[PDB]
C-alpha cells in the first residue's frame, strides 16, 4: 500500500535512505580488502604477520 | 518411472575451509 512523502512532515516520517553493508570474514579466499600495502615475504624468522 | 533405495553412508563435504589432520572434530 501506498508509501507517499511530504516535505511538511516532521522527524521520524521523513525518508531515510539506508544502505546496510554486510561482511563475511571468515577463513576463505579474499577478494575485498583495504589499502594496506604489501612488503616481501620472509621465512625462518620470527615476523608479526 | 520411480523408484527407491538405501542411500548407504555418503553425502558428506568439508562444512568450512579450514584445514585439519588426525582431527575428529565434529559440527552441525
Amino acid at each position: 500500500q501506498s508509501y507517499g512523502f511530504r516535505p511538511t512532515y516532521g522527524v521520524g516520517h521523513q525518508p531515510y535512505r539506508v544502505v546496510v553493508l554486510s561482511f563475511e570474514l571468515l577463513h576463505a579466499p579474499a577478494t575485498v580488502c583495504g589499502p594496506k600495502k604489501s612488503t616481501n615475504l620472509v621465512k625462518n624468522k620470527c615476523v608479526n604477520f | 518411472t520411480q523408484s527407491y533405495t538405501n542411500s548407504f553412508t555418503r553425502g558428506v563435504y568439508y562444512p568450512d575451509k579450514v584445514f585439519r589432520s588426525s582431527v575428529l572434530h565434529s559440527t552441525q
